[PDB]
This record gives C-alpha cells, structure tokens and sequence, in this order.
C-alpha cells in the first residue's frame, strides 16, 4: 500500500536461446495459459498450466503431448531440462544479454579434479585404494579424523588411482597432497 | 548554432562519455561500460536519467579547457525499476578521467541518495574507480565526506547494495564498507587502499595486483567480499535476482511473491540426513535445500568461513534468512571468522523485518592459542548479541549436538525465541558424557556403571525438553510444514523494549 | 539477555580478578569495559588441557589467557592493574566518571582549575620538520583539567589514544593519533579501539574531544588481507552516527581518507579548530605534483608554487572546513567554550529499528 | 617569507576590510563600520569571530587577481553573548566589493544560522548591501536560496532579529520579511527592490532614493519596518535593551529577570482615566505605561497604525505582550493596518511562550469603500485567528467599548482565554443602545420609553458579566496587582491541540 | 537549566559622562553596595541600597545624606535626574 508495484507492459520477449553450438532467435509472447513462440520462423503453441513447483511439467506443443522435467536453473540462462529422456543444456538469455555478452573474456580455467589434497588437517586413520583401483565420483579415499569428527575425503572424478601419496598413520596438513587419480 | 543544436550535441557527448576509443578498451579489458550495465540490470524502459548536464566547476590546472569538459563528469545516476519495483541506482563511468571522484561527481549521487531515502527506495551502486580527482584537491575529499553521511544515516532505513566491478582504490574503499552487501567480479574487480607500488616502498615484501586486492582473496580470506561473480554479465543477472529478495525499505514487511510450492507437503529425505554415530559428519546443505520453496537458496561467501551457512531463501513466498552450522567443516565449531559473518547477516535480517531459521548442530568452539590470541571471547559475543537483540520471528531447529555456551549463541529459546524444535537426534548439554562422567564421578568405584547410567539418562534430547527449552521434538519430515505454520503466525508479532539512544554492540 | 537489554541504558563495567571459564566469558564481551589483574586473572574459553589435546601446541596458563595477552595483543581488556586493592582504588576513581543512566547528563564535579588560562606549554610541541614525531600525550594532559587523564588500553594499538578526562568539571572522552608509533597512521588495531570507545560516549551523552594527526593508513598485505577495508568503516561509522558535541583540534597532518575518518566537520561536527602548523590534502606535496605535472618541462618550478600554496591549513579554511586557525595556547579555552555551549544541543535522525555498523 | 608571517599579513588584512580609504568615506557618511558594529553590539571580549580567512573561490573576469582578494569576503560572521547570555550574529561589510553578496558569502552566514539553530541562540543581522555579486553570476542566486532555507527554518525555533543600517536592494530585501522584527535607521538606511532608474525607466513618475525606500516609509506607510532608530549608535544601543527581553529560542520559557517593582502595589491613576463621557477620548498608553514594572514600555511602530498599540513590557519580571485599542485614534476602530500589525505581533509572543495581555475598548469597524475594496473581511480574520490560535496565557481588560464582531476579534474569553476582566464602564453589546432601540422598537408608540428602558438595563458591564463572558469587574486601581497574580499561576499552564501538519491562517 | 548565563567578569566601569558642555571621565567599580567612583580625579564612595523602581532614591556620597529622582531613563545614554530640585540631563 505504500510502494505500488507496476507490471511492466513486455508485449515481446526476444530471446537468444544457445544450445549445443547453435545459437537460435526466438519469439514468445504470453496470451495466458499458451505462449505463442515464433522458433527461427516456425510457429510453436505451448499450452500448460505452468506450475513451476512440481518436478514433472505436462505441455502441449501443437497438439502434441510432452512431460519435461527442469533440473537446474541458473540466474546466467543456464538452464537443464530433461527431455525425452536426454538432459540437454539450455542457456536462454535475452536479446540485450546475448549482444552484450560477446564482449566478455572466454577465459579458460583448469579442472584439477584429479588431484585430491587434505581439505584439514590431522591424522589419516583410513585408505580405501592402491595405484591401479577404480575410483568412482563421490567415492570415498581417505579418512581424516581431527577434534574427534571422522572427515570423509572423496574423489572428484572418474578414474584409477596413480599413487597414494600418504598413508594411515600419517600426519597431514592442510593442502598436503594424499592421493593421486588419473 | 541554435539553442536546440546545442543541446542535441551536449546529449550525444554525454551518452558518447569518455570517447570511442576509452570504450573500445573497456570492451578489450572484458568489461561493460556504466551506461550498458544499467541497460542490463533495470527493466527496459524504466530508466530515468538525472542530471545529465552536470560539468565540473574546477578551473585550475588546464581544467577550464573545452577538452576537459565531459557531461555526466563520470557518473551514470537515475532512478528505475527492477520488476515493476523502485529502486535507485549510480554506476561509475571509467573513460572519464578514469572513473575519479570529483566534487560534482559526490554531488549527483548524494542527491539520489537523498531522494531514495525520502521515498523509501533501495539504492544500488556499481562500483568502478581509480580515487580521489587530485586536480580539485580537498573538494574530491569533501566529496567522500558526504557519500559517507548519507550512506550511514540510510542505514536501517533502506538497503544498500553495492557491485564492485573493477577497480577502487583511496576512499571509495570505505562505501562497501558501510553498505548492506558487497559483491564482487572474479579476476576483474579489485579492492584495496594503496596499491602494490606504495606496499613494496614500505616494507620489503613482494605482491601484484591480484594478490593485493583481488577478488578471490576479498571472498575466501579477508571476510569482506559476500560473493564474485564469473563475469560482468551473470553478476548483473544475479544481482536482479537477489534484489527479487529484500523489501523497498524497513517500514515494509519481508517481501511475499506467488508461490507454487505447498506449504503443507512432508519431506522424508530429512529423516536419515543426521548419522546415529557421533562422529560422522553430514553435509547441512542437504537439509536447507530440502526446506525451502522450490529447493532455491541464495548462499553468501559460499567460501569464507565454511563452518557456519547464512543465506537467502523463501518459505511459502515470504522471504526469510537461513543460519545454520556446517558440521563438514571443523566438526561445526565456533570461531572467531563464523562469529563475524553471522552476526553481520542476522542484524541485517532482523532490520529489515526479515524472519530468521536457524539449523543448530554446534559442539563448542575452536581451541588453541589461535583463536584465543585473536580475541574469539570479544568475537563471539558478536553473535550471541545479534540474535538476543533480534525483534523478528525466530524459529530453531536443533538436528544434533548443541553443547556448552554454543548452544545459548546460537539463538536458543532463552534469548527471546519464538519457536525451538528438536530432532530426535538433538543432545542438549553443558558438555558431552565422556567429560561430564569424569569430572562429577572422580575417585569413586564402578565409575563405568556410573557412565552407562549417565549416557542413558542424559545423552538425549529429553533433560532439555522436559524443562522448557524444547517445545517439541519433531520427525525431521515435518521440519518444513512446521516453520512454515509459525512463519504465517509470527509475522504479526511485535515486542516492546527499553527506550535506547543506539545500540551497544561489542565490537 | 539482561546484559544486551541494558547496553545503552546503564553502563556495565566488568573487572575480572580470577580465572575465567566457559560460558562466563561473554558477559565482558556484553558490557562496556573489562578489566584485569595483573598476573592473578585469567580469560580464556578452554584450558590448556584441552588447546594440547585439539592442537599439537604447547601452551600454559598465563600464555593462554593471561591480563598481559589481552591487554596487549588481542585487544579484549581495556586495563590491568597490579593487584585486587589497587584495582579496586582505581575502579572507585573511574566509576566517578560515568553517569549513572544514559537519561543523565555528562556528570559534571567541583573544579578548581579556571577554565579560561591560557597553556604556553603547546606552542612548541608540534615540530617544523615533517619527519619528526612528537608524543601527543604532552597535549592531551595540558589541556585536560589538573593534568588528570585516564588512559585506556596503555599498551595496545598506541598508535591511537582514547581515554576520559574532565573539562572545566564536566567528564569528556578523548580521542586522538599517536605520532609517535607508526607515523599515527591508521590500521586494523586501532580502528577497533576508537569506535568502541567512541559508541559509549555517544550512548551516555559524553562529549567528544577529537585531536587529529594522521598520515593515511598502514599499507601492506598484512592489513589488507586482514580487512583494513571493513575495519576502518567501523571509526567512520562510530563519528558519524555520534549525536553528541563533537570538537576536533587537527595539529599537524590529515591526508586522504583519514581526514574524514577521523571526526571531521563534515560528519556533522560542531567546531573544528586547526593550528598553525595543521596540513588538510588528498596526499602530500611531492606525490601531488608527480601526479599533477606529468611530461611536463620545470616540474621543480611546479613543485616549489604547489608546496607555497597547498601544503598550509589554507585551502581547507577558505572553504569552511575549517572554522578558526588557533594559537595552540588558547586550545583549551575554546574547548571550554564550547563544551559549555554544545551541551544543551539535540539534533533530529530518521526513524530507524537499529543501527547497522559495519562490523 | 615564512608561514607565520603569512598568518600575521592575512589576520592584518581582514581586519582592515576593503581599505583605509573606504572606511574614511563610510565614517564621512557618518557611519560605522562592520567590525566597530559588533564591538558595540556584544559583551566586551566576548565576539568569537569564524572563518576570518575564507575568499571567493570565482576565478572569472579578472577576480582571480590578488588585488581582489579580500578575506572575510565582505562579511562578519561569529557568535558572542549580551549580558552572558548567548548569541549568534553577522554584519555585511560595504567596504569590500560594495557588500554584494557572493557564494561564499551566503555560505559563512548559513553555517552560523545552522549551529543557532542546533544549539538553541538567537540569530541578529545587521544588514547593509547593495544587491548580488553579478561577476559570481548565479552563484549568488544559490546563495540567497540558503539563506532564505534557514531563515524560513528556523521560524519558531529561534527568534530571527534584523536591523538594517544601510542600503538594501535585490534579493537581500526579503530576509527582513523572513525574520520575526525589522528595525532601520532613520536618513541612513534603505529598503527597496529596484532603485529609482528603473522606477523612471518603467513608469512616468518622479522619485528620490528617501522617498522609493527610507525609513520614515517603512514605519509610517508601509507597515515593514517595527521601528526606526535616530543613529546607528543608538541603534544598537536600543537592541541590545530589546535583546534582553526575548528568550533564547522557543523551548525556554519567557525569561524571567530580577525585579525590584513590588507586584501587589495599587495604581489609583487608573480609576479616573476612562472618561464617563462616551464621545470623549483618552490615551490608552497612559494605562499600559502604569500597569507595566517600573513605567518601562517598548512601544513597537509607533507610527503606523496608531490606533492599535503592541509592543514588549514586563509585568514582575517576567516579559510580556501587551495589545490594545488606541481610543484617540479613529475612536478605537479595527482597520485592515491594524489587523495586519496586531496578528504578526500576537504571533510572535504566542510561539515564543510570551505571555499576553490585551485592553479592549473598540466601538466596531471603520466603515467605507476605502477598507471594503481593500479586503477589510480577509484581512480583520488574521488578528481573530492570531488569538484563537494562542496557547500562551492570555488576560483581558476591557476597559469602555467593545460592539459587535470586534468583541470576539480582540481576545475574548470565547477564544480559550484564561481571565477576562471589566472596569466599571465595560459595556459589551451587539450595537449601541441608539440603534438597537431602533431596530428593536419599530412602529411602536413611546419610543423614548423604550430608550430609556433599554439604556439602564443593557448600556453596563452585567448582561455579559451574568453569562460568563467576564470573570470580575474590578476597581481599576488594582487592575495591576490582578494581572501579577494571573500571569504568576498560568505561566505552567499547558493545553491539547489536534494534530495539524502546520497552520492555515486566512493570509 | 539549558544555557548557563555566564556574568561578565567587569573589574571597571570606564563612562564618558556629558553634562552641559562638558565631558568628563569618570571610572566606577562595584564592592557590593558601596561603588568606587573617581571622577576625574577625585575620588567619591556612594552607598546606597539601589531599589531601582522607587521614585525617591537615597545615596550616601562620602557621608553626606542625598535624595535624588530618576525621572527619565534612555538606552542612549539619557538620564533625567533631579538633583536639589533641578533636574539636570545628563549622557
Ligand atoms: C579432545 O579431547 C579434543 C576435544 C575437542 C572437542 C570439541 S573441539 C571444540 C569444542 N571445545 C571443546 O572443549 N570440545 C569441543
Ligand atoms: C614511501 O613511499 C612510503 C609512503 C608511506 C607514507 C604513509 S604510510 C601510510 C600512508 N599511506 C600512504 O600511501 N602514505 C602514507
Ligand atoms: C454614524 O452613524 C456613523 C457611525 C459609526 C460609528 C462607529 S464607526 C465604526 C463602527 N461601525 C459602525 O457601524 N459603528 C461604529
């Protein structure tokens, strides 16, 4: 009652949808409960009820009944829907966003999954590998028990192990290196 | 010329602002320039331009020249809003004698700042500057004179967000400093006072830019940075979507938006989260993202003080603040780094009549002459502080272990609380069995009967319950449809207090 | 509960003369000042039993949490006295400062001392020379009345000073640098210092008396890296926010941003005063003119015409940032003058549910 | 040269002014300086003077020369006290660029206005100037809008005293209308807004600079001016003597000073005063000069309006008003120059916590088109609104008339009065007996029967006394003593308004 | 209770006194109820209890009993004062 909100007047929202190495102009306008999307000169219904809670989304796309499910949604357009049975990522900015985004640095950064270092320090009580064993992501390496608190170290990838750099017994410190994946 | 020419020139030059070539590096360097940031974080259309004629009045040292007369004097300011909501907002232009602060350039934001506290708007600032404009001298200083004034007296009236997204350097420093929420861009933003060429002419130690004042040393070691942002583009689309959060001032109500997700439905993934074996860590996240609408939570400095989680969400549309422990970290101990980042977040909250959830599992503090050399007794009365005083609705729930003087810090029902619930995994005691057993049974005989006795009595949620401090112990799968009930019952509730002139905080 | 409700309303001084454990240590951490005993008291969380146990470190219990360590280095106590009667002859004394209530006025006492003579002793202390430090204590205690001062914190962060004293029988805090150590440049320590002491006079309505001499602040990574950002904004915020007379007395040097930091008259001060000898600029002369005059051919020429105009109290009075350029001498009198003027003084500030400081 | 010798020439300067020739001109003129001023104005040794080395900072048209900069920048400005008591003031300079008013002018008298107002002082001007500084441009312009901010500010919070001894023209002519008593010196000052070449160059019409603006005009014709003062030394005399009677702002009570007028003392030369003889006149000030301590009254206009008197006087030693009816003039009768000088004053003394005491003897209106075209219905509502308005307690004597409307207008009980009394030849009725019987007796046989009827039952002081319009009828002899022990017992007195966001006189 | 008055600390009162066509140089000092008075040279002591509001008020100069009337006082400096029966105007 103090601050009255005012719905902005978006006759048109002009979309710049990425897929896999596509980029594609879409249209869509809202007339209700059915979205009008214009995709690279084809004409597209969209039908539902739009409830944005529920993990199993039921749309009519022309006639044609579809069940999605959206997985993760990123402020930056990423977004992950499962369709047909496929994740594919989406990455949905607007017509201004994607202009002004090829102005930004494509930096590369480095994935250091493969090397697993103590996030703590204290005593290693465990090693459940040797070089050579499989390592699946989110399994469990080595234990690390300080303050009286058993600290599961993981691995974050998919891989064999090289070397197991330290072993139970063994005190560490932070950022010591325990073991070493390929 | 005509008078209308003149004008339609002085417009193209301001939007022009400090010439194609000043742009065409900003846009080499990876960065936006002032005006296009608004495009991006304003609604389209929305945006009202103030004082766009405004020129610099210093005539000394050439800067009476034609060629040093730059319209707008390298501040964007105007008012906008973001989802049909007003909000204020500046960005500093850096082609512009390089984003420097002159006299008029304090001026024209003090002014919004003025209007957005008269009518109860946030003010939003994106931050770019290289320091004070020496050429004027003491008027660029007088200049931060009056940005702080007023960026102290909004202070609990409205909230203050301030994006760094490139340079600051000399007093700029300090307006994050006295603002709500500072955010940063990763590899692209820098804070700090004096840069490296002042640091290696005092003392003989060697550091660049990124180490000085980067932005991953602002968010993983200073404590000052709440969050970096990949690029300049996803943090202005982050930026919206955290301002979706806050109320317009602190005479509104928490924010409430449509919401789709039931507000009575059970969560069965909570009831094996928490290990029966005491020394089992367990990841708390797990538990916040089951709770709260739709499984969306804003988390701040996801990576400075990792033994305690603060953070955004919304429970049933209405928002609220999470605090809660991180058993993954340091067993989910108090120090003295946890200590300062809750307490800054839960007074915010409580200003802005924001409810607070708070998940407990808290077994004591950090030992060692680190923490107690470092003053943790005064840093961890920060926090203790910050919840008693609190006004808003407070509701807890105790998943585990709260042990000792923690467990009273971390908003217990005896600081004026409005709700406490216990899972049937929660121990409430002064310290765990092992401790207590040996000190209350030294020298006696058959002391490992008297510690099975002890264990069975008291290694439990009950001796808590049972006097008043638990209001009931609840399965963990209806954690969520029971703060949800208190949250739309609590929101109505105000509590009196002694008159004061201002608070007292430790410090 | 009792302790944060009554914050602002009574002053609650705390003196620990034993050991202290558990939880017990948070009450200090709620009132207003805590002191020590010398080598009888303690304050720490968890003994050394337990930092042995968690921590492959040796400590013992006057290491641990001993009056020495947190009156020097973590910046807890305010003060240590040498023994129980000692400290309890020096708590009577320091309780006559305080009101009983932040209803009450300032207390103000019988005094002998006129208020109006003049202090020869001032016009020499503050030297010429540019790289010469003085000790800003010699001036604290000539003003002060009978030379009493009330020094807080001895031995932690000197390179600012805080403490009580009286004025013309009215009870004033004072703060100002200290030149003497680290050139009275301003860092982590000392911004923790000052705002704590500053909020408590503001809450119980004790005037501020603010000598400023101030370079800028402690470069390095070992402040940078410890958030001399966000610590710095809690001295600005402390003045800010302060509704009560606020005098400074600049006496040499204010550079850059500690200009405003440090209580300057544009946080909504009353009178600023300046001596002969005071600097007010965004940096010295010589940074100033490398900036200035850059390629340019006779930059000595330059550097002589900026030194002959800016490096004075000029530019900054001309333009009402200052409101008189004073005979050290007279310093105390015109404090006098106006404590006795500013007390009935009440400003308005907008409705707020609570102050939000830095932190 | 050293600083030190810088300091010494700058101080010597400002003391000068605009040059020893320049003062030799102002004395020839046979007027004082700014700074001599002041030395007469305030306690010896108490003027504190701020800002003595401030200058223009206008670099164009050659004031960038050293041969144009003047410290002080043609003003005095500084607090002192008057008989210890606390007071800010300012004199403009004429020696130093004609007394024009620059940026920095306005500035150094805004600072002064602001710490008056926060700490509780009055604020006197003592104006001389001769318009803007045209080389500053519209800096000047921003200079008067300050001021008239804080004159307009502090209105009701400290009282506002100007006294113009010297030319006045411009923009400057409007803080006198801003300030609550404007006082000028006869031959020697001037208030207008255009001189008389623009008066000639716009209308056909022949004026000189005493006629267009003096001060005999302003306190006999136009009603601005409260009063005029022979010379500029016993100008400032009378102010400081006036000074003492006002409180230092409006939280204080009316000051109360040592008194050595014994309050309960009987005046008989009151009882024969009023004549029995309706036809004849009498002069009111002989009741105000005998009622009022020690014989002393500060008549204020003297000149203008002289049928309603108004001026300060104090009644055991506390300061009073006092309004009442000049009968000698136009018989007593309210006119639109009376109602305009009554309101302002009752207005006054009303804000400030001056009590008020008012002697009633007025037989109506003065009739005609002259004060009907004029607004006499508009203008005769500001002085009934003046009194209903006042919360400050107020005590009425009514002396011999009081018909029709007027009877209300000059603060009758029914206004929210304290106490009203009547002297024995108090007669208050609609209309005189004459017309009256006429109109109540029309086309009846013996008329003079019912003139004589009506005349001995209504032509007195009890058809009002009997209702409660009058709370005694007193000797006059003790009308003094009576007042004394009013004003001693409703000084304490405080009353319940509704909340209003100001008031909404009929102007 | 808000604004202390603060008495000026007056050690001398230096007056310029105009009679008839003469000025003369007069220099007063208060000791409670008597006033130190030289009056260009001489020197006089005048006791009174100084009721300011009595028409007739009594003075004692140097032992010689006195009555004087004010009749008329002036911030300029104006004062009526009757004196053996004449009323002299004195500035
Ligand atoms: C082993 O004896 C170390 C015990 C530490 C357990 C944890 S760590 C922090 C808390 N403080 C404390 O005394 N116990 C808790
Ligand atoms: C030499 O160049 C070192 C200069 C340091 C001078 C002092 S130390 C702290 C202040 N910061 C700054 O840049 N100058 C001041
Ligand atoms: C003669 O009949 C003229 C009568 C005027 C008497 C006075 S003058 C103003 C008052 N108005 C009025 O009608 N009578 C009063």
């Amino acid at each position: 009652s103090r601050m009255p909100v005012i719905k902005p007047d978006i006759a048109n929202w002009e979309l710049s949808v990425k897929l896999h190495d596509k980029v594609h102009t879409v249209v869509a306008s809202n007339n209700g409960s059915v979205f009008s999307v214009e995709v690279d000169g084809s004409k597209l219904n969209v039908t539902s009820t739009w409830n944005l809670a529920s993990p199993l989304l039921s749309v009519s796309v022309d006639g044609t009944q579809r069940t999605v499910q959206c997985l993760s949604r990123e402020a930056g357009g990423n977004m992950s829907i499962q369709f047909l049975g496929t994740v594919y990522k989406v990455n949905i900015l607007t017509r201004l966003a994607a202009e002004l985004n090829k102005f930004m640095l494509e930096k590369v950064t480095e994935d250091t999954s493969s090397v697993l270092r103590s996030p703590m320090p204290g005593v290693v009580v465990a090693v459940s590998v040797k070089p050579g064993d499989a390592v699946a992501e989110g399994q469990e390496i080595c234990v690390i028990e300080a303050m009286k608190m058993q600290n599961s170290m993981t691995a974050g990838k998919t891989g064999t192990v090289k070397s197991v750099h330290c072993q139970a017994g063994d005190t560490v410190g932070e950022g010591d290196l325990l073991v070493e994946l390929e | 010329t005509s008078v209308n020419e003149r004008i339609e020139n002085k417009r193209r030059t301001a939007l022009l602002g400090g010439g194609q070539r000043r742009i065409d590096a900003q846009h080499k360097r990876g960065k936006l320039t002032a005006r296009e940031r608004i495009s991006l974080l304003l609604d389209p259309g929305s945006f009202v331009e103030s004082d766009m004629f405004v020129e610099h009045r210093c005539a000394d040292f050439g800067m009476a020249a034609d060629k040093n007369k730059f319209p707008g004097d390298s501040v964007v300011t105007g008012r906008g809003r973001i989802n049909g909501r007003l909000v204020y907002v500046f960005s500093q232009d850096f082609t512009v004698f390089g984003g420097s602060l002159s006299g008029a350039h304090a001026q024209k934001i003090c002014k919004i700042m003025d209007q957005a506290i008269t009518v109860g708007a946030p003010v939003i600032g994106l931050n770019d500057s290289g320091g004070a404009r020496i050429q004027e001298g003491v008027e660029s200083l007088a200049g931060y004179a009056d940005i702080f004034l007023r960026n102290v007296t909004a202070s609990g009236v409205i909230p203050q967000i301030s994006l760094i997204m490139g340079p600051c350097a000399g007093g700029a420093v300090y307006s994050p400093a006295l603002t709500d929420f500072t955010f940063m861009v990763k590899d692209t933003s820098y804070l700090f006072i004096t840069g490296p060429d002042v640091v290696k002419s005092v003392t003989n130690e060697d550091v660049t830019q990124e180490e000085l004042g980067g932005a991953k040393t602002h968010t993983t070691m200073s404590g000052v940075a709440h969050r970096a942002f990949e690029n300049d583009v996803d943090a202005l689309c982050n930026l919206r979507d955290f301002f979706n959060y806050l109320p317009l001032s602190s005479q509104d109500p928490a924010p409430v938006r449509e919401c789709h997700d039931p507000s009575d439905r059970l969560v069965p993934e909570l009831d094996t989260i928490v290990p029966l074996e005491s020394t089992k860590a367990y990841n708390m996240v797990d538990i916040i993202h089951s709770v709260v609408d739709e499984r969306e939570f804003f988390e701040i400095m996801p990576n400075y003080a990792k033994n305690i989680i603060v953070g955004f969400a919304r429970m049933n549309g209405r928002t609220v603040g999470i605090v809660g422990n991180q058993p993954k970290v340091a067993s989910g101990c108090l120090d003295i780094n946890s200590s300062v980042k809750g307490a800054r977040f839960v007074r915010f909250c409580d200003a802005f009549n924001i409810p607070l959830i708070t998940f407990v599992d808290v077994p004591g503090f950090l030992p060692g002459t680190a923490q107690e050399y470092g003053g943790i007794i005064r840093h961890g009365a920060k926090l203790l502080y910050a919840f008693a005083e609190a006004t808003v609705p407070k509701v807890t729930v105790i998943t585990r272990k709260a042990y000792g003087g923690a467990y009273d810090v971390m908003s217990s029902k005896h600081l004026c609380g409005d709700t406490n619930y216990a899972w049937p995994t929660a121990e409430i005691a002064v310290m765990g069995a092992k401790g207590a057993v040996e000190i209350i049974f030294k020298g006696h005989e058959n002391v490992e009967a008297a510690q099975a006795e002890y264990i069975e009595k008291f290694a439990n949620p009950f001796p808590a319950a049972v006097r008043g401090f638990v209001d009931d112990i609840i399965q963990p799968s209806s954690t969520r449809a029971r703060i949800c009930c208190d949250l739309d019952v609590l929101a109505s509730k105000k509590v009196q207090r002694p008159w004061r002139k201002h608070a007292n905080i430790p410090l």
